[PDB]
């Protein structure tokens, strides 16, 4: 989109989108996370700390 | 366990979260009256053999 210089109320926008609502339909979900695992590793060090 | 035939309860589960359902639209009426390949008002059942 490209914005003009005129403006109306956000309540007017709410009223028009309530008029034009096609919200209640089921969407396809998908997957939030693909790929592989992540290398989270630590070894024992003798002289590190205690 | 065995009520009359045995059941394996050991715990019990149930669907907790629930879809609230939508209602009719005539656009959807025409959409599912048009027997598309993706959706159509019937669904076949087949033999297991």
């Amino acid at each position: 989109p490209q914005y003009t210089i005129d403006q109306v109320a956000v309540d007017e926008g709410d009223a028009m989108v309530s008029q034009l609502t096609q919200l209640p339909l089921r969407p396809d979900y998908g997957s939030i996370w693909i790929g592989e695992a992540l290398s989270y590793y630590v070894d024992y060090n003798r002289s590190h700390r205690v | 366990a065995n009520v009359w035939g045995v059941r394996l309860a050991d715990s019990l589960s149930s669907p907790t979260i629930e879809t609230r359902t939508r209602h009719y639209t005539l656009h959807d009426f025409y959409s599912d009256l048009d027997a598309s390949v993706g959706k159509e008002p019937w669904r076949p059942l087949r033999n297991q053999r």
